[PDB]
């Protein structure tokens, strides 16, 4: 099954 | 009755196929150059999105 | 669709095999979604509410990440398996 990630585990790689 | 689920699955199949084709092309390009491809640049995220 | 069919579409995809020789394998294993978030021009994630999506003409979307194991064999009878978490 698909796991859920919280917003704190989203690294700021989308900005780099 | 194809609802949102089967329908979106049908699209996601073709789009994931196209993503795998894209990373195949990129990885073959850079392997034939003799050097290791960066996986993160191989992925064109805008296919699915 | 989200909980099961996406993971199945990923799992039944054939792993990618590449040559020049240096053999490369790619395999996708596990799937992740976060709650629908939005990055502004600063690239800072924030939880996006549907009213904001209606108002600012955004798409109420959640990013999708996948764990990817690349197994490279340099025809030396060794396999280096490097794992990228949450790609």
């Amino acid at each position: 099954g698909v796991k859920l990630l919280d917003i704190s585990e989203l690294d700021m790689v989308g900005a780099g | 009755l194809d609802l949102a689920g089967p329908l979106l699955a049908f699209l996601f199949r073709g789009m994931f196929k196209n993503l795998l084709k894209e990373v195949r092309i990129y990885a073959q390009k850079f392997i034939d150059r003799g050097k290791d491809f960066n996986l993160e640049l191989a992925i064109k995220t805008r296919i699915i999105s | 669709f989200i909980q099961m069919s996406v993971q199945r579409i990923v799992e039944d995809a054939p792993p990618i095999d590449l040559q020049a020789p240096p053999r490369y394998l790619l395999k996708f294993e596990q799937i992740y979604l976060s709650k629908p978030t939005h990055w502004e021009r600063d690239g800072a994630p924030s939880p996006m509410m549907p009213n904001e999506a209606r108002l600012r003409n955004l798409t109420y979307s959640a990013p999708l990440y996948v764990d990817i194991t690349k197994t490279v064999i340099k025809e030396g009878e060794e396999q280096l398996q490097t794992q990228h978490q949450k790609t």
